[PDB]
């Protein structure tokens, strides 16, 4: 039994900030790397961020470099994504995803694939 | 090459005149340099032994605590004792007899029943997963010895865009692989995965970010609580008494106390076992074995129609000896005459320049057409005194050398 | 138009073999492991194919994953009306140090 | 009295017809009923064996943590590596040789120096203390068996103000003791410490409220960090490599990991060791034996000149058999006589009322002058059928009893 | 090598609260029972309270019962005496005392004697 | 006036033998271990006698402990002017469930 619950997303104005959260349960959260993937309405999938099991390695998509920040608290088994300095194009349904690996090796990123997906949290930037 | 020629466990396998098969043994943290007559030198090294999709078989608990300790006793010849929690499998109980009488709340002397339960909670556990040849996958790195920049390659990073370095993968159900090495032909790889190791007698064990490969029978005979597989919510623990003991019982009570954490006790038992990595649901190994066969007939020399490098070389470093007796030399080439075959040999007679020994970087070729290019070579000299001769003509390079 | 490019729309008659392919470079598909994902209409993405030839437990053998060269292909033998969805490929790009998705392909 | 009758291991020792000296062996958690002709029955039972004056010998650490860790590497022929906190006694270091070469920053191929240190801290520790035989103390509870309220007594709480109960303490350098039992005279005691235990080859080991007695050779061979004696502040831990180990070393670093808690490993090892109670700086034991030589000539009988209880008795409980074949009867005396002697005997023939068997509550005496009192009586009946007789004349009660 | 350091004294108006504290060093504070003994200047010694090695049992003198609360924090090896509703007769020097036992047995109280003492802290109730 | 009654003051020339006796009941002194304490002027109390006849390591053997019935006695053979202080007998009372001291004995 695995499940991921996204929360923390509503309607927000541009230029301001927002923090999302992904509640993990059914697996050892501190053992697996985790991803963020957003999808604009009626658009394709866009990978956003990744964080390893011990939170030491982080990679972001070129569109959000320096503006987003992925983080995790392995104690409470939750995942944080700090999105600040938003734009109108960032409106999308954001999913958190479990990765089959913990990204603890040079060969983890190549072998990586997103194992389990959440359900989404509609974040909207209106002005 | 650098990571291969700096390694301690480096075997040297030789080909044939026009042979097509050689045998190699691929172990972790080791490299095999495969030389052949009129063939480029290629390096073979096993870089990743990884297991995945392992079946959870049994999980042992090695730290626990109790809660809700309740007791119930009854007089002699008044029947057995009973608690509501005696049927709950999350609780562990113990039948016992204790002396009762007239000053203890009974009408007849003798021994009466007594039961004491406690809610069983497990702080930390360890899991033993099963491994089958349907789970193994070996990753071998295939590099070219002497492409004029392998002297600045130290790891696997960037091997994708490098045509002189190819990456293959092997499974027990697909023990063959083929890959191209750029302008140096291609390499075949037929491997025996049975000779790898005996992975039907072992379990993959995980305990609190530390992981080992342990024997199947050693894992069954562990005296700790256990369930089969795994379960969400709360599973059913068997043999809960391995961590819970019942101390001296008074006339109406019994002290329940848990043992200390058994983590350090398991570590001491896992001294001689092989340690493994954990990458999510995958398991990663750094201690293995691989016997393979190399198809080298499709290996080829980069361009032999080139001309000899006519410009003057200059030493950039001082020639140093490797751990295997071979000499590494780094040179700088001032010529702008396209790609050219590097004239490099060892000559014991400086007047005739008859070759002695061999080059480990067979047929070195400067591929750059700009001035002051760098290339590192490796030579297998003859024992005693010999001259390292790099270049041709007047400005040719000479460096005396002695090998024990 | 994107780091990985697959056709935007493919359509097959029910009960027929349809294939979908995305192509990249030597830094993403050439060496790394390709994965597929099925997003049924108004649903969350669903891991379809991993390690570029393997089916997760539960996915029927109607689906099949292949990989040849720098372009992996998805396979659907004997299509059914329950497979109409968007299909995405993706893997790790070593030269970009960024995980990338495909453009997507709405099957009909 | 209730505690004695309920104890399983209860020994019935008898004296002489006019004797003065008897011998017993007092066991922990056991009672010794001592009977004598025309003398009251006294109960002797060991309650407390306690040790003292324990000097700490050594302390082992079974849970540790590291911090302030770093590594230092040097090229081959660049000398041994060096870190600032290597000579610090709070740090554990390990020298090792790693492979260095041209691609790893050096100028010559070989094995370069590498050192890795980490600051040592101890979470929890265990301590073994010395035990000398002179620092031994036994506590013996002396009670009169049957002074009409002894059936209300089940433990020692109240022994201070009870004149029919007296406790005495015995040490190896003070074996004699005298204790007055109120109106029943006074008892003599000369005890001998008889616990087979080699205190010169034993340590008092404590670990997290769990305490045992361990052998010196086993304690000296424990593979854990240790320091001799004790210290305030921070002591220097010897053998710090027992809880910290260094794994495979990379080019310029090495991994440092603490082992799991060794508490469960010691609990596993001490499964057969003898357990000890710890009360502050003392040590309490549940094992023990004492060879005491009673002096009983000063034991007097209380109701010498008293009359017989003339009024009528009544049974408050149906007589029950004890775990020793004896019978306990609880009678209620409705008369307002002052201190009177209880008519209590057993007979097989109701015509002659010839006494068969004997009374364990020897010469029972009522001491209350109010109506409707209570008293427990223990009788040693003959084998087979007999009658329990209580009272005199018409309204005396009889109760038939059969003993196997 | 055993040391007991009391602190928290001073002057206080009658009716208010105060919390003395005694810090222990040189032994296993979690393994021994502890005492409070107060002594008015020129008066005799008056036992106040005792607490077992793990705070399982607490005994108070009749002159302080219902007002004083003894407590211990085995983590930081400190001892507390929470005094409220202070009268004039409470003026005394308050010593913490290390009992030779931990009061873990029925027989510890009869065997109890005060092993080491502290230098004392003065608590005056002026009015 | 207090649970344990010892005389308030005893005086003796140096070198003399002095005894200090405190009496109680069977609940405090008759059964439990009597402990004696010496309080020098301006000094915290100091353990003089434990287990009712024993000396700690450091107490000169001029001090002896004794108990008899429900009254314990202290002893100093060869009193010296460095011993002029207050002496407190104390023990645990089982009927009260309260540890009790004595009134104190000032020695000159």
């Amino acid at each position: 039994e695995v499940q991921l619950v996204e929360s923390g997303g509503g309607v927000v104005q541009p230029g301001r900030s927002l923090r999302l959260s992904c509640a993990a349960s059914g697996f050892t959260f501190s053992s697996y790397a985790m991803h963020w993937v957003r999808q604009a309405p009626g658009k394709g999938l866009e990978w956003v961020a990744v964080i390893s099991y011990d939170g030491s390695n982080k990679y972001y998509a070129d569109s959000v470099k320096g503006r987003f920040t992925i983080s995790r608290d392995n104690s409470k088994s939750t995942l944080y994504l700090q999105m600040n300095n938003l734009r109108a194009e960032d409106t999308a349904v954001y999913y958190c995803a479990r990765d089959h690996l913990g990204w603890s090796s040079i060969w983890s990123a190549p072998e990586s694939f997103l194992d389990y997906w959440g359900q989404g949290t509609l974040v909207t930037v209106s002005s | 090459m650098i990571r291969c020629i700096g390694v301690s466990n480096r075997d040297f396998v030789e080909g044939m005149s026009g042979g097509t098969w050689v045998d190699v043994v691929l172990e972790h943290g080791g490299c095999v340099t495969v030389m052949a007559q009129d063939k480029p030198t290629v390096d073979i090294e096993l870089v990743t032994t990884t297991v995945s999709n392992m079946a959870e078989v049994r999980s042992y608990c090695y730290e626990a605590s109790i809660s809700d300790m309740a007791s119930d006793s009854r007089c002699p010849t008044q029947g057995e004792a009973y608690l509501d929690k005696q049927s709950d499998t999350q609780y562990v109980c113990k039948r016992t007899l204790v002396n009762r009488g007239w000053g203890t709340g009974c009408l007849e002397w003798g021994k009466g029943s007594l039961v004491t339960c406690a809610k069983f909670a497990c702080s930390k556990k360890m899991t033993g997963k099963s491994i089958q040849p349907e789970n193994l996958e070996y990753r071998i790195m295939l590099s070219v010895h002497g492409s004029q920049h392998s002297g600045m390659i130290v790891n696997d990073t960037g091997h994708e865009t490098d045509e002189n370095r190819a990456k293959v993968e092997i499974t027990p159900n697909s023990p063959r692989a083929e890959a191209t090495l750029g302008g140096f032909g291609s390499l075949g790889l037929d491997c025996e995965p049975r000779t790898g190791l005996d992975f039907s007698d072992l379990y993959y064990l995980t305990m609190n970010n530390k992981h080992w490969l342990v024997h199947k029978e050693w894992f069954h005979d562990i005296p700790l609580p256990w369930h089969a597989g795994a379960d969400t919510g709360t599973p059913h623990w068997n043999n809960k008494e391995a961590l819970v003991e019942f101390k001296d019982a008074h006339a109406k009570r019994q002290t329940v106390v848990v043992l200390g954490s058994q983590e350090g006790a398991v570590h001491t038992a896992l001294a001689g076992a092989l340690e493994a990595e954990m990458d999510g649901a995958k398991g990663r190994l750094s201690s293995g074995h691989l016997k393979c066969r190399l198809k080298m007939d499709k290996l080829r020399l980069k361009g032999v129609s080139y001309s000899l490098c006519t410009a003057a070389f200059t030493f950039t470093k001082i020639p140093a000896e490797t751990l295997h007796g071979t000499v590494t030399v780094e040179v700088q080439y001032a010529g702008t005459d396209g790609p050219c075959k590097v004239p490099a040999q060892m000559a014991v007679d400086m007047q005739t320049l008859t070759p002695v020994g061999r080059l480990i970087t067979a047929n070195p070729v400067i591929t750059e057409s700009t001035e002051n290019s760098k290339m590192m070579l490796e030579l297998d000299p003859p024992f005693g005194d010999s001259y390292i001769v790099i270049g041709v003509g007047e400005k040719k390079i000479t460096h005396h050398w002695h090998r024990s | 138009q994107s780091v990985l490019t697959q056709p935007p729309s493919v359509s097959a008659a029910p009960g027929q073999k349809v294939t979908i392919s995305c192509s990249g470079s030597s830094s993403n598909i050439g060496n790394n492991y390709v994965s597929w994902y099925q997003q049924l209409p108004g649903t969350a993405p669903k891991l379809l194919i991993y390690d570029s030839n393997k089916r997760p437990s539960g996915i029927p053998d109607r689906f099949s994953g292949s990989k040849s060269g720098t372009s992996a292909t998805l396979g659907i033998t004997g299509l059914q009306t329950g497979d109409e969805a968007d299909y995405y490929c993706g893997t790790w790009d070593s030269s970009l140090s960024v995980w990338v998705f495909g453009g997507g392909t709405k099957l009909t």
